[PDB]
């Protein structure tokens, strides 16, 4: 499975969550930014590694990083 | 002159059997042993 | 609107449109099924050894010919038939070593893929490793025998020719 | 002068010592 | 156990294979107000029935591609789709929406699962976690 | 004092010091076990027919040679290969008749010795008479085939020799 890490430079714009094709990410309350939200990655067993979440992130540097890890049949995107 | 393979060297019957063993007799057993080694389950 | 509302020659596989196949005349006609389902791989009721035996007989028989006609020994009859025989022997022993190691590697616990217990593959019915070992033994026996039967018919081609021309009735 | 058959067979028998020493080192390094 | 009519479809080669029945299958259910044509994520065009629809797909990404098509390519939008994971023993597990809202909104009760209070440029540099097993983000400090 | 208090290379068999065996490098090393346990007699999962088939192939093959080189027919090639072939055939049929009558005499009710149901012999895994009959049939088939394969390679030694010297590429 890949590791998706969310850092405190997150601004809760939700764009990483909206860009995820496999529903790894969701928003949780934070009170660490003024949106009141921060991304989280519980279903990271579903992560394929497309890094659409990283492309959608506006902060410099990214508040979300995907580290490609051990490949499973889900992270390899195999329908066979 | 050379109608077939020869050996003008000592124990010249040894290529005759060594080239089959190294190249097309023992390799498929070795491939099977390595395949069974890499596909064995925990 | 039209997506499975009209009745066409091409149907979903097993009536399930979410399966990854279609029911076309080549996999679903009565002639195609009558031929394929009665081939030794699929004939109902047969033990794996007899399936393998008939597969091997048919296979070792035709595998002699390509080297008899095209091989390095083709300039002479006796050597051509011997080169074809040992080519069929080598291909048989390699293929059966592959069948044996496929069964050895696949059937480890609950297998993965089509030989898993939950698999729905109709085209792969040898679900046990015992079936695969009986198949390997049968294919080996039948193929080595069919190869030497083709070899013996090609060695005695002068006799089989004089027989089938009635030259033996003098 | 050229080698003899016994000199080739001495080589063949004596290379069984690195041949099995190599297998012992390969299995001691644990694949 | 899952309610819904299978969408009207002629079948394809892009559908379920062996791994669907030996590893896992996914199902997406949705309610449509009218019988209308959508694009299968497996290729082709199917027709959703009026009422409740249930479709089995091979990947969760296919179920989420279909769901994104439902809620964007149709007027009115179909936003009530539910995605389930089906196991070879028959066990069905409701996965999407994981909570019951929709990941893009914020629910009180979800909980942190990837948060690392840092700022990326301050992970522990790899010279110190060498023979440890941890790699540089699965840690706890900040250097 | 010292009786199993220090850890030595030679251990009790299966950790049981009251068993009549020792765990030495010849019956308990990884190389010895990897070789023996994967021999056809002991390879896991195989059907008895395939075990016997491979045992027979290997056996009928080498049994041709001693009479080819040392037999009464050794002064001539053709007769030497025939004497070796029929010696392998006779030894095979005698050995398989022995396997059949061993299975016939042993498996009568609950057998005595290692084929009793309570036996713990790891070195004798063919516990049923069906295993022994499948083994006998396989050893017979494989051994008669391996004997005639060695015979056919020795009969065509002139051709196999010209092939392996490239004399057929003229
Ligand atoms: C200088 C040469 C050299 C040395 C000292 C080592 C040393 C080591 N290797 Mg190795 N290796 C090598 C070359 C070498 N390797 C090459 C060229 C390959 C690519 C094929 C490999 C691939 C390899 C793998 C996959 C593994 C090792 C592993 C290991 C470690 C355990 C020992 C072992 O299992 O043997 C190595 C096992 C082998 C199978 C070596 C391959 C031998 C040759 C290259 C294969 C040729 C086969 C050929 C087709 C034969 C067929 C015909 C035949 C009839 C002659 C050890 C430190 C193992 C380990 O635990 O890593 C820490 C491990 O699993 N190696
Ligand atoms: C690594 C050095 C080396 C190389 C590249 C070769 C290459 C060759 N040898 Mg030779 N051999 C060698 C060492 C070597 N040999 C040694 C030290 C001996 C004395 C025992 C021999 C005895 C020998 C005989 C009797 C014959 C050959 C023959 C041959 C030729 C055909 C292949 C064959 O039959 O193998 C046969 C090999 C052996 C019988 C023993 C090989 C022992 C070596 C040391 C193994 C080396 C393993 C290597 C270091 C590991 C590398 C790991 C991997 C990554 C590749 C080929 C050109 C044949 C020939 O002459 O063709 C016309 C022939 O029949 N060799
Ligand atoms: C080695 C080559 C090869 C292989 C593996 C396949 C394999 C396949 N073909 Mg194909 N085909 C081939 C060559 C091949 N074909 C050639 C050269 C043509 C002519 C252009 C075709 C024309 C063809 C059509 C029109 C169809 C297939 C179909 C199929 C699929 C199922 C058919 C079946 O059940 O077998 C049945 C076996 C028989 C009926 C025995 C045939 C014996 C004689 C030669 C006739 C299958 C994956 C079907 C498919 O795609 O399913 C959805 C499909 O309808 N094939
Ligand atoms: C590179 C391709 C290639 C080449 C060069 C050959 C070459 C050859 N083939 Mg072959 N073949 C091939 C591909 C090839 N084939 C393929 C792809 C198939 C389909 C699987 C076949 C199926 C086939 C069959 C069935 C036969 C050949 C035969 C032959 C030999 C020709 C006849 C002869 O020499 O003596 C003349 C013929 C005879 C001396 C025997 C006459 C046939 C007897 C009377 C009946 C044979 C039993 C019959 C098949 C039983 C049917 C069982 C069941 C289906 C009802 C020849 C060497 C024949 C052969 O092998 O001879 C031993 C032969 O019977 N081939
Ligand atoms: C595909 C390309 C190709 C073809 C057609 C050939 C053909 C040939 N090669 Mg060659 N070769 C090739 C590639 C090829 N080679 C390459 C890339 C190399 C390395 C550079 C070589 C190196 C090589 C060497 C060293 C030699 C040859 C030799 C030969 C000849 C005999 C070998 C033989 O019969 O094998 C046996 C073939 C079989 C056992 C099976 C053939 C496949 C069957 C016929 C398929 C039938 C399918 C069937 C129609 C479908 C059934 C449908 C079903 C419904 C019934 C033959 C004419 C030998 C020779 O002496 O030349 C005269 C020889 O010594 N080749
Ligand atoms: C037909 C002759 C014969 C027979 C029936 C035996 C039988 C036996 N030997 Mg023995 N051995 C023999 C010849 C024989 N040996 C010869 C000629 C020597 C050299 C002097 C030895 C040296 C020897 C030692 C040192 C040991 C045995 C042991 C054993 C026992 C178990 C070994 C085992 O599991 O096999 C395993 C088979 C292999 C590892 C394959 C060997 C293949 C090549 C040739 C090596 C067993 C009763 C062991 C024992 O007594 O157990 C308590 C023990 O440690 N043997
Ligand atoms: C009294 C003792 C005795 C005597 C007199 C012989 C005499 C003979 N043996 Mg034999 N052998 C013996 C004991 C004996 N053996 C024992 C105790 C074993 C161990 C079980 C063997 C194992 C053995 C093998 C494996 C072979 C012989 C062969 C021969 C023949 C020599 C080669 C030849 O003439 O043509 C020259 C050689 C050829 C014409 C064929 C060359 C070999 C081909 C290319 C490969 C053979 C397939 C190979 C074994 C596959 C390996 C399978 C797997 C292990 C990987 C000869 C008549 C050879 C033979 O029988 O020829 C048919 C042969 O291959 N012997
Ligand atoms: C060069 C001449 C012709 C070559 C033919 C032989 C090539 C090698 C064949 C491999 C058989 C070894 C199987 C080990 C079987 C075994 O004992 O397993 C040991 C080990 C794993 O074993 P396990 O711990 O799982 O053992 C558990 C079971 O055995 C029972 O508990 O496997 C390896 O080490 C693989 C690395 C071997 C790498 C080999 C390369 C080294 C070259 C050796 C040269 C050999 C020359 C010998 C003749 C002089
Ligand atoms: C699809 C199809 C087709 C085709 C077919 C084919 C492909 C063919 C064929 C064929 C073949 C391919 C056949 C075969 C065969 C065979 C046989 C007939 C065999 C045999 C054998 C034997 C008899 C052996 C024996 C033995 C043994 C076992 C042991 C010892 C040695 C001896 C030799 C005695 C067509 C189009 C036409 C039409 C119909 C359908
Ligand atoms: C312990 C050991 C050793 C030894 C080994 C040995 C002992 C060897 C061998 C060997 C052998 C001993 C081999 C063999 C073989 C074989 C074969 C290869 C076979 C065959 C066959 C066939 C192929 C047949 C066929 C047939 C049939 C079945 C039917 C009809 C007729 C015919 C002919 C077709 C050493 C030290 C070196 C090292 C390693 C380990
Ligand atoms: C005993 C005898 C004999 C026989 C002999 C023979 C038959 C042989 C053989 C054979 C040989 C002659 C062999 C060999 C060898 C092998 C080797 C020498 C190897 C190697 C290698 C290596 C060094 C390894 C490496 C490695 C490592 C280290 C680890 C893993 C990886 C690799 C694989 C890379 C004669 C009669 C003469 C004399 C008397 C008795
Ligand atoms: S890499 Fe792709 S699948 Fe993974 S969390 Fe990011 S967008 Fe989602
Ligand atoms: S896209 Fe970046 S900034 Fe926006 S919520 Fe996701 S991790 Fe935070």
């Amino acid at each position: 499975s890949h590791s998706v890490k969310i850092y405190d430079t997150c601004i809760g714009c939700t764009q990483c969550v909206r860009a995820c094709p496999t529903d790894v990410l969701e928003m949780v309350p934070w009170d660490g930014c003024r949106a009141g939200q921060i991304a989280a990655s519980p279903r990271t067993e579903d992560c394929v590694g497309c890094k659409r979440c990283e492309t959608a992130c506006p902060t410099d540097f990214l508040s979300i990083r995907v580290y490609l890890g051990a490949e499973t049949s889900r992270s390899m995107g195999l329908a066979y | 002159d050379a109608t077939q393979l020869e050996g003008a060297y000592a124990a010249a019957w040894l290529p005759w059997i060594m080239i089959p063993m190294i190249t097309y007799i023992l390799p498929f057993p070795i491939f099977a042993i390595a395949f069974l080694w890499i596909e064995r389950e925990g | 609107s039209d997506a499975y509302i009209s009745d066409d020659p091409i149907q979903p596989y097993q009536g399930n449109p979410q399966l990854g196949n279609l029911a076309t005349p080549i996999n679903s006609s009565n002639l195609a099924k009558a031929f394929i389902n009665n081939l030794p791989a699929y004939r109902p009721g047969l033990t794996p050894f007899l399936r393998g035996l008939e597969i091997g007989m048919a296979h070792g028989y035709f595998l002699v010919g390509p080297e008899v006609v095209f091989g390095p020994l083709k300039e002479g009859s006796h050597g051509a038939n011997l080169s074809g025989l040992i080519t069929a022997i080598y291909i048989t022993v390699s293929a059966c070593l592959g069948i044996s190691i496929f069964a050895l590697a696949t059937f480890q616990g609950d297998p993965r893929g089509t030989y898993n217990s939950h698999s729905r593959d109709r085209l792969r019915p040898l679900r046990k490793k015992e079936d695969w070992y009986q198949l390997s033994g049968g294919i080996l026996m039948g193929s080595l025998g069919g190869a030497i039967f083709a070899y013996a018919l090609l060695e005695n081609f002068e006799l089989l020719d004089s027989i089938l021309r009635g030259a033996v009735n003098v | 002068m050229a080698l003899s058959d016994s000199q080739i067979f001495l080589a063949l028998a004596l290379a069984l010592i690195p041949g099995f020493l190599a297998l012992r080192l390969a299995t001691e390094l644990y694949k | 156990a899952l309610t819904g009519s299978m969408p009207k479809f002629g079948g394809s080669t892009g559908g379920l294979l062996t791994a669907a029945f030996v590893e896992e299958r996914y199902a997406i259910t949705w309610t449509s107000s009218k019988e209308q044509v959508f694009e299968m994520p497996t290729g082709g065009a199917a027709t959703m029935n009026e009422g409740e629809n249930l479709l089995e797909l091979a990947r969760k990404e296919q179920c989420l591609a279909l769901g994104a098509q439902l809620r964007t390519k149709f007027k009115p939008k179909i936003t009530d789709y539910k995605i389930y994971r089906i196991f070879p023993n028959g066990e069905t597990t409701f996965i999407h929406p994981a909570d019951g809202v929709f990941p893009e909104k914020v629910n009180e009760g979800r909980g942190y699962s990837g948060k690392k209070d840092r700022r990326i440029g301050e992970n522990p540099n790899p010279a110190t976690i060498k023979f440890s097993g941890q790699n540089t983000f699965e840690t706890d400090m900040k250097s």
